[PDB]
């Protein structure tokens, strides 16, 4: 909802999308970048399958 | 660019207040998969605080 | 442009009625929606009569 007014009439669900039914959206920061704060030592994302 | 007009919590005090002091910034959401054949939300309107 | 060839009822009377008093009209048809994220129908063929 555009303004933070909630009272029973306001509807929230989204009617004709169900995606956010099973998945929640990531609004999170990435990873870190460095897990050092001083020293930076070079780690990697790799195929587990 | 932070502009609550103040000749507004003359007619309306809650709204004026609203705006002032839980402002909204829109965004749109997404998501992306590479074999899905599955619809997934592409354009949705959302509106964090 | 309104042309049913006289020499039609000739080897099919049938069809050269049916072509005459029950014209067609094709068009297509299709929906729209703003965040639906459901197929819906875009380029249907009908026949108005």
């Amino acid at each position: 909802v555009s303004e933070p007014i909630f009272n029973k009439t306001i509807n929230l669900t989204p009617p004709y999308d169900d995606t956010s039914q099973t998945v929640i959206q990531n609004l999170s920061m990435p990873q870190m970048l460095s897990f050092d704060p001083y020293y930076e030592s070079t780690f990697y994302v790799v195929s587990a399958d | 660019l932070a502009k609550v007009d103040a000749t507004l919590s003359k007619v309306d005090m809650n709204a004026a207040y609203i705006f002032a002091l839980r402002p909204t910034f829109p965004y749109s959401y997404g998501y992306k998969q590479r074999f899905s054949n599955r619809r997934l939300t592409t354009s949705a309107l959302c509106y964090a605080r």
